[PDB]
RNA sequence: GGGAAACUCACCAGGUCCAGACACAAUAAGGAUUGACAGAUUGAGAGCUCUUUCUUGAUUUUGUGGGUGGUGGUGCAUGGCC
């Protein structure tokens, strides 16, 4: 899809720190939940990513659920270029 | 339909080392002056305000 | 808060047929069974019911956290 | 060997891409010239009848303030140094183009070779 | 960016649709649950809508 | 220093009317056992909802209807507890389909 | 579950958009490409298209393979339900 870099760095951003991005199916949102850009680049990217690896998508009631895999791990720590053991959430969480 | 260009040189540089600023620049906070605007028929318009600023030149 | 028990119940019910829809696309090749879900106060429990839990587990947790994650973003839980 | 040779400039302008600072192409480099961005500017020799030469060398080096420079040639291998890597076995193999103007905005980073050859320009 | 790809969906038919299938026609709105009548009567049972009388 | 009372009020809500009972009969229990005092579980009206539809996905057929029901019990116990007490009470009867809601204050 | 003004909507007379993943090849930072004020134009304050000349900056465009969508067909290929 055609967008801004920024954007596609804010999705990106947003799914290395989270690993798993929810996203209704509902292209003309404008505004997704808990990321600053339309829906329907977060879809787009997402889907973007699926066809290279890297992420897992089930729809399960007008829902995309996206879940990082391990190559997408690779992909976008070399892709926004932070350090090695950096992030996404698996975690070894201290109370949970 | 995306007319193409030659370049942008739209400067007229003199020899050594006099530059100027043909077709001046966008006074809005949002443009840095970097910008150039646009000479129509009377028609100065930013293009980076995508709408906005019609100026009467 | 602010829902009449009426409503309240009604998606106390969709929430379960929706928790229920998504860990049957998403654990299928893990054989799960079925979930039950008890509300406690500061927290709401799903419990999993699979029979091969060493692969809804993962590597130390790993898989179960991005359930949990997934289930609090999807129905906006507070983390 | 045992020295680079400007290969300094190769390893600045590698992380000048990757936070955001490597304006490069004739027209956002001197979009950014004129206005108070350019930190370093780099163009190159080989071009056909110079007027962005002109351009570029009268508008990095008004007398007035931030005026670095370095004329070094290959604009292609200024594209495989700036920014398009499509390495594929990165013996090179990929679709290089040639770039001709890069400059450096914040380089957001630290010490020795920005310092190298920012102390090999502005101190003659 | 594009000011011609809507049109006002405050009500009716279209405004609304099955949170299963996103079908617009037949959906039971009653207690909010928002379902069209055919996924209701597969998820009914796991709403907590059993068959008594 | 604690324990003031403040006549508490709980509100049981389910639809399983077994483990509604179950939890009433905890809490009018574990008030009595040390003695509190109450205004016992008043039964509200279990409310029906009902949802009719027609069994077919399609219209062909003769026209046979379906009626499910999804059955509401309420009861709610008004209580005289010391707060700690209260924050007792409270946090235990937790069961799997009881909705316990606890309101202080009966002006 | 069919009490359709728009939506629903699948039909008609017209105008947009790509939401054509991914991979290869091409073009190309001397710009691959995006968008647009006003006017003509259009039902329309859709820059759809044209004058023009700004903007944009590797996201995209062109060809191939291959996808996605379809209230398109066959319920005489089927599941599920009735």
């Amino acid at each position: 899809m055609l967008m801004p870099k920024e954007d596609r760095n804010k999705i990106h951003q947003y799914l290395f720190q989270e690993g798993v991005v929810v996203a209704k199916k509902d292209f003309n949102q404008a505004k997704h939940e808990e990321i600053d850009t339309k829906n329907l680049y977060v879809i787009k990217a997402l889907q973007s990513l699926t066809s290279k690896g890297y992420v897992k998508t089930q729809f399960s009631w007008q829902y995309y659920y996206y879940t990082l895999t391990e190559e997408g791990v690779e992909y976008l720590r070399e892709y926004l270029n932070l350090p090695e053991h950096i992030v996404p959430g698996t975690y070894i969480q201290e109370r949970n | 339909k995306k007319v193409k260009l030659a370049v942008l040189s739209y400067y007229k540089v003199d020899a050594e080392g006099k530059v100027t600023k043909l077709r001046r620049e966008c006074s809005n906070p949002t443009c840095g002056a970097g910008v150039f605007l646009a000479n129509h028929k009377d028609r100065l318009y930013c293009g980076k305000c995508h709408s906005v600023y019609k100026v009467n030149a | 808060a602010l829902i009449s028990k009426k409503r309240k119940l009604v998606a106390d019910g969709v929430f379960y047929a929706e928790l229920n829809e998504f860990f049957t696309r998403e654990l299928a090749e893990e054989g799960y069974s079925g979930v039950e879900v008890r509300v406690t106060p500061t927290k709401t429990e799903v419990i999993i019911r699979a029979t091969r839990t060493q692969d809804v587990l993962g590597e130390n947790g790993r898989r179960i956290n991005e359930l949990t994650l997934l289930v609090q973003k999807r129905f906006k839980y507070a983390p | 060997a045992e020295v680079t040779i400007e290969d300094a400039l190769k390893v600045v302008l590698r992380t000048a891409l990757v936070h955001d600072g490597l304006a490069r192409g004739l027209r956002e480099s001197t979009k950014a010239l004129t206005r108070g961005e350019a930190l370093l500017v780099v163009l190159v020799s080989s071009v056909t009848e110079a007027n962005i030469i002109k351009l570029v060398e009268g508008l990095a080096n008004d007398p007035e303030n931030k005026v670095p420079l370095i004329k070094v040639a290959d604009a292609k291998q200024l594209g495989e140094w700036a920014g398009l890597g499509k390495i594929d076995r990165e013996g090179n193999a990929r679709k290089v183009v040639g770039a001709s103007v890069v400059v450096v905005k914040n380089w957001g980073a630290e010490t020795d070779e920005l310092s190298m050859i920012m102390e090999h320009f502005s101190q003659q | 960016e594009n000011v011609w790809f809507s049109h006002p969906r405050r009500y009716g038919k279209g405004s609304r649709q099955c949170r299963v299938c996103s079908s617009h026609t037949g959906l039971i709105r009653k207690y909010g649950l928002n379902i069209c009548r055919q996924c209701f009567r597969e998820k009914a049972n796991d709403i907590g809508f059993n068959k008594f009388r | 220093q604690q324990q003031q009372i403040i006549k508490i009020r709980i509100t049981l809500t389910s639809t399983k009317v077994k483990q509604l009972e179950n939890v009433s009969s905890n809490i009018v229990k574990n008030a009595e056992q040390h003695n509190l005092v109450k205004k016992g579980p008043v039964r509200l009206p279990t409310k029906v909802l009902k949802i009719s539809t027609r069994k077919t996905p399609n219209g062909e057929g003769s026209k046979t209807w379906e009626t499910y029901e999804m059955r509401i019990h309420k009861r709610y116990i008004d209580l005289e507890a010391p707060v700690q007490i209260v924050k007792r009470i409270t946090q235990i009867t937790i069961e799997p389909g009881v909705d316990v809601e606890v309101v202080v204050a009966s002006n």
